[PDB]
């Protein structure tokens, strides 16, 4: 498979903004490269092939160029119709294949997350396995760290994070990272914490409770 | 002009045969090349296979072309032993191509017409209702928040909605995870004044329709 590589991964803009992004190819593929666009639940549309020809219907802002191993797509004067996830893709051969894509997001002002820990409901202990939940609410931007510590130790694994898309209103996001356990291990351990790293913290918060009080 | 529609069952058994068909519309159906891309949960577009309208002929990826199969109004895919791993949407598609000479030699495919995609999962769990657990804290600050742990149900997907719908404010319903049991679990958060957790009651409405499950949750300081 040739490989195809976008970068950035994500990038945050404002409308107004001039926004370019790179796709790189392991191998030439001269200009056969197209574009896409897709946004949350919809269908992908081309927006250029042949690297640089506009797709019919597809707005002038939009331009691609490069040949070869090297291709750009520009947006100029960014609109609000144009946060989405961009995807490039090369069919010089079998089997043609995708970039992972390019998330193109609203940028606003910095804000903390404001953190929260829930101990299991006494129900979940009763069930034998039991969920720890800390959430991470109206923050941006989107990169934010969470570490587990069970008695100040740093757990590892039996944890997974879920982000909501960015707020149609407030456009920040929020995040849950919730760690399963078995009761027998909840009960070995007393004291359950979530600290939290994020740009709009001067210093790691650590939100935490005492098993059983 | 062209319009391209996918259907077929959304749950497929490991080991069984995943068949997803698109209707072709508003165009000569002979006269292009359709096919098949799929995108898996957290993972990237992947071509499966083009072929061509009027003959049936086309080519199919290396890595899927051993239990794959296209056929043509309509197209059809059938994808033979199927994983987990095969759990995606699946794309109808037009696939375009251009002579490169000069010389007898093809490009391959780009794809000028999508349809919606059709979800499709591969699992071997049965259906089953959630489970619903309070999340709950806190005067000190002035806004606290509250929650409901959905979780351990299958198919997805689940509704949340907080004091039947009269709250809306501040909630936010994460995207279901899928655990290692097969099964799914998301949380319902929203945040709320502190003042208030002492007059107001809070309560996660619960809504599971492949099992007809509904559940509504007080939650409560503890």
């Amino acid at each position: 498979d040739i490989q195809v590589t976008q970068s950035p991964s994500s990038l945050s803009a404002s409308v107004g903004d001039t926004v370019t992004i790179s796709c790189r190819t392991s191998q030439t593929i001269s200009t056969w490269l197209a574009w896409y666009q897709v946004k949350p639940g919809k269908a992908p549309k081309l927006l250029i092939y042949t690297a640089s020809s506009l797709e019919s219907g597809v707005p002038s802002r939009f331009s691609g160029s490069g040949s070869g191993t090297d291709f750009t797509l520009t947006i100029s004067t960014l609109q609000s119709e144009d946060f989405a996830t961009y995807y490039c893709q090369q069919y010089i051969s079998l089997p043609p294949t995708f970039g992972l894509g390019t998330k193109v997001e609203i940028k606003r002002a910095v804000a903390a997350p404001s953190v929260f820990i829930f101990p299991p409901s006494e129900d979940q202990v009763k069930s034998g396995t039991v969920s720890v939940v800390c959430l991470l609410n109206n923050f941006y931007p989107r990169e934010a760290s969470v570490k587990w510590k069970v008695d100040g130790v740093l757990k590892t694994g039996n944890s997974q994070e879920s982000v909501t898309e960015q707020d149609s209103k407030d456009n920040t996001y929020s995040l849950s990272s919730t760690l399963t356990l078995s009761n027998t291990d909840y009960q070995s351990h007393n004291v359950y914490a979530c600290e939290v790293t994020h740009q709009g913290l001067s210093s790691p918060v650590t939100k935490s409770f005492n098993r059983g009080e | 002009q062209v319009q391209l529609q996918e259907s077929g069952p959304g749950l497929v058994k490991p080991s069984e045969t995943l068949s997803v068909t698109c209707a072709v519309s508003g165009v000569s159906f002979s006269s292009f090349w359709w096919g098949w891309i799929r995108q898996s949960p957290g993972k990237g577009l992947e071509w499966i296979g083009t072929i061509y309208g009027s003959s049936g002929r086309g080519e199919y990826n290396p890595s899927l072309k051993s239990r794959t199969t296209i056929s043509r109004s309509q197209i059809s895919l059938e994808l033979t032993s199927v994983t987990a791993a095969d759990t995606a949407i699946y794309y109808c598609s037009r696939g375009l191509f251009q002579p490169n000479g000069f010389s007898f030699t093809l490009t391959s495919y780009w794809f000028d017409v999508w349809g919606p995609g059709v979800p499709v999962t591969v699992s071997s769990a049965s259906t089953k209702g959630p489970s619903v657990f309070p999340l709950a804290p806190s005067t000190s600050e002035s806004t606290a928040a509250l929650g409901c742990l959905v979780k351990d149900y299958f198919p997805e997907p689940v509704t949340v909605s907080w004091n039947s719908g009269s709250l809306t404010s501040g909630v936010h319903t994460f995207p279901a995870v899928l655990q290692s049991s097969g099964l799914y679990s998301l949380s319902s958060v929203v945040t709320v004044p502190s003042s208030s957790l002492g007059t107001q009651t809070y309560v996660c409405n619960v809504n599971h329709k492949p099992s007809n499950t509904k559940v509504d949750k007080r939650v409560e300081i503890k």
